[PDB]
């Protein structure tokens, strides 16, 4: 059972300050956030990798670490203190020039085993909407939802002809708990022997799904 | 084949609230995330724990070098601080809804910090405390975080919901409105 590896968050140093920097309010309540992202950037798995550690304070993004530049590099003011006295310790900089190989990539190699692969087929539905009488434009909805990865293609078909015009979609919607759902809806007036399809690719898929309403 | 994703440890120190938070992202979801009280490992999805492990304690120490380091930005800033930026509030069902078919509404809550806020579910106005759940602040790509409510609910005509959310970047609580509509 592999173990993941956290990034080191390395420990500030005081000396002196900034001249009044921001606030862009007022009034409101007061508050002071510390946020770290560190980002593994995985262009073709563990082939090429970049890791860029980004700083934050409130809403001012201030420090970054690029694996790129092997050095930090104040994104404002407020980071540069930080970025000279962590460049100037040797023993810091190889550790963060490493954490692309320790952390990324150890960690990439156990998540290809379950986060990678995960695959969740989409269910597909075809459905009218309107308010009975159509009047103006009437609306098909296609709703393809519960399914993962991301990647995903829905068009829509007027006699095997694909509808490039006339959609309206919600785009790709993230539900939070590793599944995803979208709604591409077609602007047309039906007709009888005019029939509407909805093909869905998906890599859970092995051939196209389709549906005719 | 590419296999392109982004793994992110994302991790924050709070004040006056004094709430430190640490999790792990892949591709916009969480892994998981560790209880800095209770010093363990929360994945996301209960199938995850048998890939993989992670010691807490690392985290925890993450989070006592942000809790440091707060105060010398604090110090470095002359403690100015910022607006407080209010959230967007969606409110939208897991799955197509069905009539007596157990579902789950989602009120995803967008674009704000700082990363606290105050959320009540309320089915027929008042507020519902069984079979709801929610995410810690998830990172975006910005500096700004995002969260995520649920509540388990049996699709009827004779129902509303809403999902009500306080902020200090708000002037007044937000509540958002949701009713089932084949
Ligand atoms: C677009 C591209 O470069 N594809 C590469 C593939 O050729 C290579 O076999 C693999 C190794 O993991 O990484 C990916
Ligand atoms: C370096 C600096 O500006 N010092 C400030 C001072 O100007 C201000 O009067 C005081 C109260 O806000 O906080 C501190
Ligand atoms: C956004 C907001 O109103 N903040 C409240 C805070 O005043 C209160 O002390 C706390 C108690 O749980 O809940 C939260």
């Amino acid at each position: 059972k592999k173990v993941i590896t956290a990034f080191n968050e390395g420990l500030k140093g005081g000396g002196g300050s900034l001249v009044g920097g921001g606030s862009g309010g007022g009034g409101s309540r007061p508050w002071f956030l510390e946020y770290c992202k560190s980002e593994c950037h995985f262009y073709n798995g563990t082939q090429r990798v970049r890791l860029l550690v980004r700083y934050f304070y409130n809403l001012e993004e201030n420090l970054r670490f690029d694996s790129d530049v092997g050095e930090f590099r104040a994104v404002t003011e407020l980071g540069r203190p930080d970025a000279e006295n962590w460049n100037s310790q040797p023993e810091f900089l190889e550790q963060k020039r490493a954490e692309v190989d320790t952390v990324c990539r150890h960690n990439y190699e156990i998540f290809d085993n379950f986060l990678v692969p995960r695959r969740v087929e989409p269910t597909v539905t075809v459905y009218p909407t309107k308010t009975q009488p159509l009047e103006h434009h009437n609306l098909l909805v296609c709703s393809v939802s519960d399914f993962y990865p991301g990647n995903i293609e829905v068009r829509w078909f007027r006699n095997g002809k694909e509808e490039k015009t006339g959609i309206v979609s919600t785009g790709l919607v993230r539900n939070g708990d590793w599944t995803f759902q979208t709604l591409v809806m077609l602007e047309t007036v039906p007709q009888s022997g005019e029939v509407y399809t909805c093909q869905v690719e998906h890599p859970s898929l092995t051939d196209p799904v389709t549906v005719e309403w | 084949i590419k296999e392109e994703h982004t793994i992110i440890q994302a991790e924050f120190y709070l004040l006056p609230d004094k709430r430190g938070e640490f999790m792990f992202d892949f591709d916009g979801d969480e892994i998981f995330h560790v209880d800095i009280e209770k010093s363990e490992t929360i994945w996301r999805l209960e199938e995850f724990a048998k890939f993989a492990s992670f010691e807490a304690q690392g985290a925890l120490a993450n989070i006592a070098v942000d809790k440091a380091n707060l105060d010398v930005m604090k110090e470095r800033s002359n403690n100015t601080p910022d607006a407080n930026v209010a959230p967007e509030v969606t409110v939208l069902s897991r799955s197509p809804v069905n009539l007596g078919e157990p579902n789950i509404l989602i009120c995803f809550i967008d674009k704000f910090s700082p990363p606290v806020v105050n959320v009540t579910w309320l089915r027929n106005g008042r507020p519902v405390t069984e079979g709801v759940s929610e995410t810690v602040f998830l990172p975006r790509d910005d500096h700004l975080f995002r969260k995520f409510h649920y509540l388990t609910f049996l699709p009827s005509t004779d129902d509303f919901y809403d999902c009500e959310v306080d902020h200090w970047g708000l002037e007044e609580p937000l509540r958002k409105h949701w009713e089932f509509e084949e």
